Formats: structure tokens, sequence, C-alpha cells
RNA sequence: UGUGGACCCGCCCCUUGGGGUGUGUCCAAAGGGCUUUGCCCGCUUCCGGAUGGGCCCGCGUCCCAUCAGCUAGUUGGUGGGGUAAUGGCCCACCAAGGCGACGACGGGUAGCCGGUCUGAGAGGAUGGCCGGCCACAGGGGCACUGAGACACGGGCCCCACUCCUACGGGAGGCAGCAGUUAGGAAUCUUCCGCAAUGGGCGCAAGCCUGACGGAGCGACGCCGCUUGGAGGAAGAAGCCCUUCGGGGUGUAAACUCCUGAACCCGGGACGAAACCCCCGACGAGGGGACUGACGGUACCGGGGUAAUAGCGCCGGCCAACUCCGUGCCAGCAGCCGCGGUAAUACGGAGGGCGCGAGCGUUACCCGGAUUCACUGGGCGUAAAGGGCGUGUAGGCGGCCUGGGGCGUCCCAUGUGAAAG
């Protein structure tokens, strides 16, 4: 079966092209507790018809270009930018760690 | 094509075959597609010979062809007997 | 705020035990009530009760101890010898039915949270259901 | 640490110091003899030990020990070695091989031949 | 046979007659009779506690020299016997008790081990009467030893089984005299066996 | 010629480029052999199968953060090129994207796996024979031919190296089997055979096959086997102790009898029955003929000789003690430690212990080591609480009810090749 993943579109900003972030809780080898971890999808929105914040299902699908080989199924879920902003904190943080610091 | 063979399978001076289905051009002692039978040439043990007519005759039927001698051996395990 | 209500409830029980007292509140809840129910199947306590210290709920929880000892130090072999946490919060433990703890041989429980409920190590075994080990008590 | 702590960092396998950089891992070494010298020892044990600066096939130039009553190495001696620390000499860290190369089987030895390298003698 | 040197030098250090030769250990000539203590200078010293390890150590060597097996030889048979299903320390007595090189010895067809594996590896001896001439074949129960129909007679034979005339064999054998058959009829149980050995530390011994 | 197939447009079902359909266009072929009208081997197109492959995706896959920022075909879009096929694979134009603390980028190391060693396990270590995949063929690029290659024993070009050279110009590529040389502690025959199994071509006869089947060398490993067996003194001789009475090596030896490795003689294999040919129909089936490198080997039978034993250890850990010699020397030593004139620790001897065609050493891996601790550890003084706060991400989260069912649990099922 094409592989079917569910996520957030944290992306508008190209054309045809969605980005979706998807979670996965799973069991850690080792130690046992169960960890999150996540992975962002360029996924084919031929109608720009998805916006940021809404949650998609994801299909696997033939290649659409380098990097897209995903397209976007089914909406999920209509608007939330919780998720969005929390990856958005996310990667403004990065602007901290460095060989310098401040105010961000 | 695709053979029904010998792979070889004893020890030094102890041979016995597996009768195999394989790609002919893997190396004869290499990943086969399906053993379907054995063989001791040298009559070691009553149970000297095993085909399996079924698979056998299966694979033929999509035109693997077999070696003068695996031939030879389905032969006397009665697969190519029609009457 | 407690981080984990039921090590808290195993653990008052674990004191109170240990200093031979009557009984003792641990505040309530049904997953607690819902272990209980077990230790006093299994005779580790003579019982619990839904008492109600000062408004809000607590589950009074009276304890088992053996009889008076001989010699030096009388104080009487507990009946809970033994009650630890298996699966604590940000380490969850799960297991399958074919491996579920035999504890002590036997000789104690294990209690495990399943999608039948609330089971012993031998109960769950029998329906043929796995869940969240919960804790070992022996 | 925490399993969230053994999770973000983890624990840290642990490394081997090679006791013996004879290279390649080898278990002896070929070299040549360019100092035989004599060593005081250490702590509580006196006497006149004996030694080879080597320089080895490895690149590598370390003072090897000669075991045996008596040697007949010489500034240009070549010699295989074979690690062991010499507990007495601090930094001498290998054998020499007694009865390879140049270094010769202890004469009239028979007790324990093989370390010392010395033919069974013979007997009608 | 096997080991190969004096032997009731070993009956001594082993403190107990462990008959590694027939005849003679009988006689009031073995010398752990009228000489008892260990061999050597200090054979007549007092003793000092063994070790733990060193109980084991002979209790171990009183076994496998009563065997004359060697200990690659020996380590493998107990090796096999922990590996297989059932109990070790018993289950160990029963392989080494199946060698048809003993078995040829029990059965009374030579008077010692070492003359019985030389009666082996010199082809007087079949099994279901076909010349086997390895003392460490592994006789399965059922298995029928005969002396070999052309060997059924030299001097040492015939005497040999002259004496078996009359002589009681172990409960799992069962000889014929006549024919100079003889049958394996069961591994031998641990109580069968009277072995001057606790076999137990032996295997604390392979488990140091 | 159009069975059929390709392509453009339209309609139909399907749903990504799947399957049908109607015009229009476009596309086929090879001959050979005969015990010659009748079969054998080939050819063409299409559909289907079998095998083998391309590409794409989820998850998994070492160390350094004393590498923290990275990217411009970069990230996406439209159109085109290219391919068997998707795709920034490539190209033009447009948009300004893409990745990173869940470790980007960089640096180091490394073929991956089935498996192997260890471990009670969880783990740790490894990827050597064998099998699977990948990558490579003196170093770097590149295409051509073709079902397939960017092609180890095909082509082109540049580079480094060797050899021929009439000075212009050529020829090579053992990481195929053997073999030589160099390096190294160290690693084999320039062997026999196509008898078997397998491969290529051939209608077949057959040809080719350093694949392969065997032999050779090396105690390198595993297993098996021998150097004898039974008798034999109050107990030789020599060697060693001693309280000078003795005690030890020691049933050991001698010697008596018995068996008979080696060695000689004779018989002598299995692996091989197909291809082929005859009858039947060139099918099923039956009949016959040929063929063995290993090898006069294995195995059998007759004859027959008492016929190699080493190596390490003996203070404690750790099985095994006595004399002499040496004098903080000579030396031993895995760790503790021995030797300074009575050394069971050095060297020899007698004796003893352990293994035994091997015994030791060195090297390395796991173990013991709960000594990186998930199982399974710690931080007042043993090493370990941040000088204190505020707070970001992150981790964690009281009681009651309902929905979903992501984690979790259960059943059925597919997969988990062979070898191990
Ligand atoms: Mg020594
Ligand atoms: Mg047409
Ligand atoms: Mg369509
Ligand atoms: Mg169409
Ligand atoms: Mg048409
Ligand atoms: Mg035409
Ligand atoms: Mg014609
Ligand atoms: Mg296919
Ligand atoms: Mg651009
Ligand atoms: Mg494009
Ligand atoms: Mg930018
Ligand atoms: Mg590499
Ligand atoms: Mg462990
Ligand atoms: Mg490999
Ligand atoms: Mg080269
Ligand atoms: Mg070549
Ligand atoms: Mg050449
Ligand atoms: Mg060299
Ligand atoms: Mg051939
Ligand atoms: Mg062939
Ligand atoms: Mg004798
Ligand atoms: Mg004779
Ligand atoms: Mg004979
Ligand atoms: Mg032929
Ligand atoms: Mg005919
Ligand atoms: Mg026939
Ligand atoms: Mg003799
Ligand atoms: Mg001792
Ligand atoms: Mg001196
Ligand atoms: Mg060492
Ligand atoms: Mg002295
Ligand atoms: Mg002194
Ligand atoms: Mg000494
Ligand atoms: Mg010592
Ligand atoms: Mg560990
Ligand atoms: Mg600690
Ligand atoms: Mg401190
Ligand atoms: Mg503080
Ligand atoms: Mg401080
Ligand atoms: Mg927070
Ligand atoms: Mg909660
Ligand atoms: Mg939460
Ligand atoms: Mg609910
Ligand atoms: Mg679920
Ligand atoms: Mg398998
Ligand atoms: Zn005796």
């Amino acid at each position: 079966p094409k592989k079917v993943l569910t996520g957030v579109v944290v992306s508008d900003k190209m054309q045809k092209t969605v980005t979706v972030l998807v979670e996965r809780q799973f069991p850690h080898p080792l130690y046992g507790k169960v960890i999150k971890r996540s992975k962002k999808y360029l996924a084919h929105d031929p109608e720009e018809k998805y916006k940021l914040g809404d949650v998609v299902e994801i299909i696997e699908s033939r290649p659409i270009s380098k990097r897209k080989r995903f397209r976007v199924l089914r909406l999920v879920e209509s608007g939330r930018m919780d998720l969005v902003e929390k990856y958005l904190i996310r990667r403004q943080n990065y602007q901290s760690l460095s060989k310098r610091g401040g105010k961000a | 094509m695709v053979k029904i063979r010998l792979a070889r399978f004893g020890s030094k001076h102890n041979p016995h075959y597996r009768i195999v289905v394989t790609d002919a051009r893997r190396k004869r002692d290499g990943k086969y597609i399906e053993k379907i039978g054995y063989y001791d040439p040298r009559k070691t043990t009553p149970d000297w010979l095993k085909v399996d007519v079924e698979r056998a005759r299966y694979w033929l039927s999509v035109g693997a062809q077999p070696t003068d001698t695996a031939r030879r051996l389905l032969r006397q395990a009665g697969v190519f007997r029609q009457e | 705020m407690l981080t984990d209500p039921i090590a808290d409830m195993l653990t008052r029980i674990r004191n109170a035990t240990r200093v031979y007292k009557e009984s003792t509140d641990v505040p309530a809840s049904r997953f607690k009530e819902e272990i209980l129910r077990i230790l006093a199947r299994e005779g580790f306590i003579k019982g619990y009760e839904r008492v109600d210290v000062d408004g809000k709920p607590y589950l009074r929880v009276y304890l088992k101890y053996g009889p008076r000892r001989q010699g030096p130090d009388p104080r009487p072999e507990q009946v809970i010898h033994h009650i630890r946490r298996i699966s604590k919060p940000g380490r969850r433990v799960y297991v399958g039915v074919k491996e579920i703890p035999r504890v002590r041989r036997g000789l104690g429980i294990a209690i495990l949270s399943t999608s039948k409920g609330v089971l012993t190590d031998r109960e769950a075994r029998k329906l043929g259901v796995g869940g969240e080990l919960i804790c070992e008590v022996w | 640490p925490t399993i969230n702590q053994l999770v973000r960092k983890g624990r840290e396998k642990v490394r081997k110091k090679s006791k013996v950089p004879a290279l390649k891992g080898a278990p002896f070494r070929r070299g040549v003899c360019t100092v035989v010298r004599t060593v005081t020892p250490k702590k509580p044990n006196s006497a006149l030990r004996k030694v080879a600066k080597v320089r080895l096939t490895s690149g590598y130039e370390v003072t090897a020990y000669i075991p045996g009553e008596g040697h007949n190495l010489q500034e240009h001696s070549v010699v295989l070695i074979r690690g062991g620390r010499v507990k007495d000499l601090p930094g001498v860290r290998y054998h020499i091989v007694r009865g390879v190369y140049d270094a010769a089987g202890v004469k009239d030895r028979k007790k324990s031949r093989s370390k010392y390298g010395t033919k069974k003698p013979k007997e009608a | 046979g096997r080991y190969i040197g004096p032997v009731c030098r070993l009956c001594r250090r082993e403190g107990v007659k462990l008959y590694l030769k027939g005849e003679r250990c009988y006689s009031p000539k073995c010398a752990m009779e009228r000489r008892p203590y260990p061999p050597g200078q200090h054979g007549q010293k007092r003793a000092r506690r063994p070790s733990d390890y060193a109980v084991r150590l002979r209790e171990k060597q009183k076994l496998r020299r009563i065997y004359g097996i060697s200990e690659r030889q020996f380590r493998n048979l107990f090796e096999e016997a922990s590996k297989k299903k059932g109990v070790t320390g018993s289950v160990f007595l029963g392989l080494l008790e199946s060698r048809l090189d003993n078995v040829v010895y029990r059965l009374g067809f030579a008077v010692s081990r070492r003359q019985a594996r030389q009666l082996v590896r010199h082809g007087h001896i079949t099994v279901n009467g076909r010349r086997v001439d390895l003392p460490s074949y592994r006789v399965r129960p059922g298995d029928e030893i005969a002396v070999a129909e052309k060997s059924r007679n030299l001097e040492l034979i015939r005497q040999n089984l002259e004496a078996m005339k009359g002589r009681k064999v172990g409960p799992w054998l069962s000889l014929d005299v006549e024919g100079m058959k003889g049958k394996f009829l069961r591994l031998p149980d641990r109580e069968d066996l009277a072995l001057p050995v606790n076999e137990q530390l032996v295997i604390e011994f392979y488990s140091r």
C-alpha cells in the first residue's frame, strides 16, 4: 500500500507545494520511554488548495520533483496555527545557538 | 532461460545434489528459485532420489529447461510418465 | 501536584505498613480504587473504603499484618513485604501476554491495566491479554 | 541519570589503550639494535638490567628488554620483539624474542627452553 | 593404550584403587595395599588442606584416569552431556560407559580397559558382527558386541572368556560366554555404576 | 499483405500514463536441413507467462559539536530536452525558496548483510570461509555496440609507470589459475582432469571452460589414531634425598608370554547414465553402446616388526617441595612481589603437577566488569549538585464524564531464501 501519513502544513511559501510536518510516537529501543520524533515532507498541492495550518493526510506517490514524492490526499482537520507556531518557535530558537547571543 | 538442474551440496568425495529451479546465470551453488528434490548418486541410503512431480511439472509448464541429467533424474521419478 | 498518583498510593501504603498503622487515606480516583480492589482479593489489605477527609474524597485503606513474634523485636511480619511501581511516567512499561512477569514464582502478584480492565498477572494470562505493567507486589 | 537524560545523551562506550604500540596489531615486529645498554631498576630492586634501543620496521624507536642469563647483542643487531612489561624498568614495554635473528638462544639451559629459545640438548 | 606410563602411581595419587590393569589389582600386589601414599619423595609426608579447587581437580582425574580417555576427549563427552537433555552428572557417566573400549572391558573380553583398547584397535571386536576398530565408538542399545569369528581363539581371549564362565556381568549388559556374543541392553543407570568418584564434583570443576 | 501494434484527436469505463473504442496516418518477415508435399531448425507481429532487472518510498545503519550554521540547480512552478520509465536528470523563463540542535554543514573511519565470537540475559565485539547485495579492474573522464555495459582478459582521450623504436611513432595493465618480486611476524603447486556438476555455441556429432571436480604443499584448525598389552621384587643398577636406620623414582625397568602401527603380497571399488543409437511416432515407454582425472587410491583378504614424546608449570592467586649453586649479583616476574649467605620465587638437579603430536609465548575480541549500570551504579566527607536566578525549546502533568483509537493489547494472515 502506498504509505499514508498525517501531518501539519507549515509552509505555503512555494507554488503548488505545501510542507507537511509528520510526527511519530514510538518506544525507544534501549531505554523504552516513548519518544516523539518528526520529519518534514514536501507535498504536492496542484490547486494551492490547502492552507497554512491545515491538517492533511499525505500519500506516497510517483515523483513530482526532487524532494517531492508525496501528494496531498484529504483534508483532515481545518486550521490550527498552534502546531505551526510551535514549529515556528522551534526554528526561531536556532538564532541563539551559535558563537554569539543576545536578544532574539 | 530458467533451468532445472543439480546444485552441489555434499563434501569432498561425498556428493549430494539438490534438484533446483534457477535462472541459468547463477553460479551453480548460488541462490536458487526453488528446490524440487535431491539426489545421492552414490545410492548410499535406500532413499537416494526424490522429486515432487507437481512442482517439477509446474516449472516445466513455464519452460524451465532441465539439464541432460536433471531431465534424466526427473524422468526416473516418473515426471514425464503420461499414461 | 503529585507527579504520579498511583505511585504515591503504592507508597503511602508502604510507609503506613512499615510503621504498622491501622489504615491510611489516599486521595480518591477510580483507578486507584480499581487497584485496591485487587489488593483485597489477593489479601494484601483487609479492605478499602470511600471515606471523606474534609470535603474531598479519600480511600481509607485498612492494613493487614502478621501475628506478634517472639524474640527481641516482636513487630509482626508484613503481608505486603514489597510493593513497587513498574511503569512510571516518562518511562511507561507495556508487556504483551507472552511476557507478563512471573512474580516470586507466584507467591506474589503483578498488577497490569489492560483493555479488559485492571487485572493480576494470572488474571490477564487466562483472559489472554497484555497491558501496562503497573506494579509488582509480593 | 533520568531515563529522558539517557535518551538525550546516552551512555558512553569505553576505549582500549594498547599497552604495546607494536603497530599493525602484529604479535611481533622486527627491528635493529641501536644501543645495547644497561639499566638500573627501581623502587626496591637493584641490579644491572639488559636493554636494547631498537628501531622497528613499524618506524618506531622503542626500548626493548633482553631476557636471559646473558646476551650477544651489538649496536647493529637485527632483532625480533614481542611485548611484555619489565615491571622494574619503567618504560620498558616489550621483550626481545630470544633465538630469532641476531640474538642467540641462552646457552646451556635445561629448564624453560622455549622461552629463551634454546634447542633440546642431545643424548645417546 | 592411551596415557601410557606407570599406572599404579595414579592408583597411589588418587588414594583409591582404580584397577587400571585387571589381574594383580586383585592380588596382594597392587601398591595401594602396603604402599597407599602418594608417589615420589614427599609421598609419606603429612598432607595439607587441599583447596576447594584441588578437590575438584583430583575428583575429575580419578574419573578420567579410570577410563583412560584423554581430556580433550573427556571434556567433549562432558560438554555434550551438558548440552544434552537430562541430568548432566549421571548422563556423562552413561556416555563414558557407552564407549566400545569400556563395554568390551565390562563384558570381560579383556581383563582391563587398556587391554580392551588394544583388542579393539586390533579389530578382534565386532559390533553387530561387523569389525569396529575404534575404541571410542559409541555402542547404542540393541547392538551386539562379539569376538571376531577368526579371532575367536587366541591364547588370550580363550583364557579370558574362560574366567567369564560363571562370573556375573552388569545388569545393563547380557553376555554369551559360548559364541562370545554379548549385548548392550540399556545405558547404565548411575546406581548401577559403583564408581569410586563423586561425579558431581566433576561438574563443579568444569564450570570454574 | 494488417492477425495485430504504434501515434494524434474524440467518446466510454477506469482512475495519474489502467482498459476499451471510431476516423486518419504509420509499422512486418529469412532462410537453412533433410530418411523431401512434410517434417526438423530458424524468421515476423501481437497477447500472455516465467526469470531477471530499473526507478520511487516508510523505518534501521559508527565516532567528533574542539564541525553550528548550510544551500543558488540551491527549493519549488511552467514549458522543453532525455530515458525503457519518474524525476532540477539536464535546459530556458519565473517564483524565493529548501535543510538544521530529532545534529544540517564539515571532519574522521568504514563495503552492508545472512552470519561469526562472547554473554544467564540485555548487551559487547566482529563481517574472515560460505551465501546475498553493492562497488571496483593501473589513476581520471567518455560514449559506441547491444535484451543488457559505460563494459577486468571491447573502443576513444588525458595522466603515471614499464617495454619496442629506424625520432616520426607504437605496445602493456594477473584485484582470472599457477608463478616471480617487493613489503611483512606471516600466508601454498608455474600440479592432474574435463570422468562428474555447471556454463557458451551447436540439429547433432562435438568444441571451448584455471568455473569446476581432484591432487600437492603448511600441526593452521577440527576430528579420529599410534608409540603397546597381561605378567613382573619387600623392590636391580644408575640418579636423588636422609635423623646413616633408611626413604624416592618404581611395576617403572629388565625379563616371560600375547597382540601386530609400519612394511610386503593378492583382489580391487562407489561417484555412471544420460547426450547418442535402435524399436515405438522425433512424444510416453522399452532395448543397446560409450565414457573415471581422483587411482591400483578408498575398502576387503593373506603375511608381519614392540615399534616417535614432547612442552609448560611447582611462593600466593593456582593443581605440584626437596638438595645444591649463586649473594640487591646473576637473574625472575600476569598482579602481588622474590635475590642483601641457611632462596619451596633466580640457575641446575632429583621429585611432582598439568596437557600431550603437541606444549608454550606474543597479539587481538567478549567474559568476569552491576567498571557507561535498559536489565543493573552513583554525586554531605570516596570522583561527581551548575555561584544564584529568570525563563525558551523540550520532558513531565490533579479529580469526573463523553468522542476518536495515535501509543498499548489481542486474533487471523503475508514476509522472515539457502547455509549456519
Ligand atoms: Mg621461569
Ligand atoms: Mg489494423
Ligand atoms: Mg483518465
Ligand atoms: Mg487510448
Ligand atoms: Mg484508433
Ligand atoms: Mg510497408
Ligand atoms: Mg524449405
Ligand atoms: Mg516480471
Ligand atoms: Mg532559477
Ligand atoms: Mg521540469
Ligand atoms: Mg535564506
Ligand atoms: Mg575502505
Ligand atoms: Mg554482563
Ligand atoms: Mg565476504
Ligand atoms: Mg594493480
Ligand atoms: Mg587480466
Ligand atoms: Mg602479460
Ligand atoms: Mg622481507
Ligand atoms: Mg565438463
Ligand atoms: Mg557439460
Ligand atoms: Mg607393563
Ligand atoms: Mg607373533
Ligand atoms: Mg592378523
Ligand atoms: Mg559426452
Ligand atoms: Mg524410428
Ligand atoms: Mg531409455
Ligand atoms: Mg616395549
Ligand atoms: Mg598448591
Ligand atoms: Mg654473579
Ligand atoms: Mg599477558
Ligand atoms: Mg642456598
Ligand atoms: Mg635469607
Ligand atoms: Mg626452587
Ligand atoms: Mg613462581
Ligand atoms: Mg558490562
Ligand atoms: Mg560507583
Ligand atoms: Mg569530592
Ligand atoms: Mg548549591
Ligand atoms: Mg563549585
Ligand atoms: Mg514549558
Ligand atoms: Mg493524566
Ligand atoms: Mg502533555
Ligand atoms: Mg474514551
Ligand atoms: Mg491503535
Ligand atoms: Mg534460514
Ligand atoms: Zn593397581
